[PDB]
RNA sequence: GGCGUAAAGCGCACGCAGGCGGUUUGUUAAGUCAGAUGUGAAAUCCCCGGGCUCAACCUGGGAACUGCAUCUGAUACUGGCAAGCUUGAGUCUCGUAGAGGGGGGUAGAAUUCCAGGUGUAGCGGUGAAAUGCGUAGAGAUCUGGAGGAAUACCGGUGGCGAAGGCGGCCCCCUGGACGAAGACUGACGCUCAGGUGCGAAAGCGUGGGGAGCAAACAGGAUUAGAUACCCUGGUAGUCCACGCCGUAAACGAUGUCGACUUGGAGGUUGUGCCGGCGUGGCUUCCGGAGCUAACGCGUUAAGUCGACCGCCUGGGGA
């Protein structure tokens, strides 16, 4: 899991305050940080599918989070997905 | 998920009548207090109130003849996966006249007499019995 | 009676909170070290209009069956009965007393023959054991049917303690529609009553408290 | 209409399309509703009359065609659009327990084997035997060494996991669950054909490893026979790395999600106020109503409902 410092850090850059941490920039970038940094985990765990599919959570939760963010505002999502270099 | 909060409704209300109790409560939607308003006037119910801003809670409060339950039989007829709408010529008739149907028409929740009386069809929310 | 005269001789205490009937809830006040107690101010006026459902009925010479057959009570019940002019049951409930009318009739009548012969020298013509088996069946028959052998026909009411102890009178009643006026417990089932009481209806003092209210106002009844 | 046991819940899931959608207002008027207009050929069905000597038959008159289109209107509900809201769903903080997963390491007990000290005639097996093993010194017992596999006690109708499954100890990487305080987002949800992934054991391929166990096979017994059950050996395999297979009575023979409906006695982990009363999550056993063909299930439903999916349609052939 990611820690306190990053946490605290990705949410400051990605919210519009110090406490807003529901926001879907914000949630979208969390799962953004903790799914690159696990990719390292998963070339060196080929078959630790059991935490792949925690991974695989995280993907389509992100997924779910950016289609709601495109349906909801296409410039905030365009501007996320160039920040956390997302392809779509 | 919860997709049919009129279906709640009936079943909390057949429930209720089924456990005894005195009153059920209930998450408000106006919708809600217009079948709840067809319900209290035509004798199936005792009283309703509705009670929060934010979160309205909507208690109903039952009625029991002999002690038996006033209510015999409540269905939803028209659902989210099948919706029943009904010409004023062809609007159903509950236990020949006995029981109602709260019939939703563009004057509002009513009975089926009085979407009859006004010559209107609309949706069948529910059988009452 | 009232609830000073409950609360004092031991009514209002009732059994243990693992053996309530969820049907008993509403008359229950609440609970103490696992115990419950018996809401007293529900239980009086609902006792006392069932007092006075029963001093009209034995106005109109509706005849009463006492049902208590707890060991400890078959004594007090049959006190209440025998001053009072009354019919009653303090051993066994055979199955069949009211249902099953016509048989038990049969054995009335054989008790009958043999409280003759007990008190007539009818045993002594006998070999002295055909007696003595006549005897014990005299025995049995006073300490089971000795309290209805004259009440020749069907009751009109019935009085119980612990209506789960007599379930079988209660439904043999509910059977053949007489009405059942009996003291629940917390622990007991009243959906076969038609005039329930509340109270400890194992506590001699309680008891023998609503025996003596019944059998008082069945001889009040009867002064009318 | 069904799917615990009669046929029937996919082994488990993620998830596109599809289906469905918490609550407030406005707006639309598509679905829905109302009215009208055009059309829906005649005949036929239906009714009330007539003449065939009556009926068949014919035929006068009268109703239906339950649809489509357009126009005019209503706006409760569903849909679209806009703004919201927080109860659903999600994020953050702190903490809690855990055989959840992947990697590496290590410890002790035991079996087997090798070398050795003591020592002699047995051991081993079984219903009884024999095969086997032992004077070329076994079995027993003590020491040193090698190797593989599994982790006694703890241990628990205990725990964790989507299911399959996961049990010594330590470290590294890592997923999820639950609890209590608030904040934050503001319907971002549920289900899911096709698709994709995971998926016991056995089995397959390549390379290793191989103590014990053990399909096959060999012998000995048993038996009428004994391609068995029992015994003595024993090869694949069981173990490891990677790839494949994709099936099990993969079972709760019970699909997932949400809401509601009397009670009693157990377990486990949180957390509240002073061993005592509160409030959470999962879990055992009974049982009420209800349901059920019955057996039984029974707030962890097989009860009362809603959303979506999967499946069944007599036995055999199959």
């Amino acid at each position: 899991s990611l820690s306190t410092e990053a946490t605290a850090k990705i949410v400051s850059e990605f919210g519009r305050d110090a406490n807003d941490t529901g926001s879907t920039e914000v949630q979208v970038a969390l799962l953004t940080a903790q799914i690159n940094h696990l990719q390292g985990h998963f070339a060196e765990h080929k078959k630790d599918h059991h935490s792949r599919r925690g991974l695989l959570r995280m993907v389509s939760q992100r997924r779910k989070l950016l289609d709601y963010l495109k349906r909801k505002d296409v410039a905030r999502y365009t501007q996320l997905i160039e920040r956390l270099g997302l392809r779509r | 998920s919860m997709q049919d909060p009129i279906a709640d409704m009936l079943t909390r209300i057949r429930n209720g009548q089924a456990a005894n109790k005195a009153a059920v409560t209930m998450p408000s939607s106006k919708l809600k207090v217009a079948i709840a308003n067809v319900l209290k006037e035509e004798g199936f119910i005792e009283d309703f109130k509705v009670e929060g801003d934010t979160k309205p809670e909507l208690e109903l409060t039952l009625k029991y003849f002999q002690g038996k339950a006033v209510v015999e039989s409540i269905q939803r007829v028209s659902r989210p996966g099948l919706r029943i709408y009904k010409r004023k010529d062809e609007l159903p008739k509950v236990m020949a006249g006995l029981g109602i149907a709260v019939v939703s028409t563009s004057k509002g929740v009513m009975t089926d007499r009085a979407a009859r009386q006004a010559g209107l069809g609309g949706e069948i929310i529910c059988y009452v019995a | 009676v009232s609830m000073r005269d409950m609360l004092k001789a031991g009514v209002h205490f009732g059994h243990q909170t693992r053996y309530w009937n969820p049907k008993m809830k509403p008359f229950i006040f609440g609970a103490r070290n696992k115990v419950h107690i018996i809401n007293l101010e529900k239980t009086v006026p609902m006792f006392n209009e069932a007092l006075a459902e029963l001093n009209k009925i034995a106005s109109r010479k509706g005849k009463i069956l006492f049902v208590g057959t707890k060991r400890a009570a078959s004594e007090a019940v049959k006190d209440a009965a025998l001053s009072c002019d009354q019919f009653f049951v303090n051993h066994r409930w055979l199955g069949g007393m009211l249902t099953n009318w016509k048989t038990v009739r049969q054995s009335i009548k054989r008790l009958k023959d043999l409280e003759t012969q007990s008190q007539d020298g009818t045993f002594d013509k006998l070999t002295k054991k055909e007696a003595l088996m006549r005897t014990r069946e005299l025995e049995k028959l006073e300490n089971s049917l000795g309290g209805i052998k004259d009440m020749g026909g069907l009751p009109d009411a019935l009085f119980v303690i612990d209506a789960d102890h007599e379930h079988i009178a209660i439904k043999e009643a509910n059977n053949l529609g007489i009405p059942v006026f009996a003291i629940v417990d917390t622990n007991s089932d009243p959906d076969g009553v038609d005039f329930v009481i509340p109270g400890n209806d194992d506590a001699i003092r309680a008891v023998t408290l609503y025996l003596g209210a019944v059998a008082a106002t069945v001889r009040e009844g009867r002064s009318q």
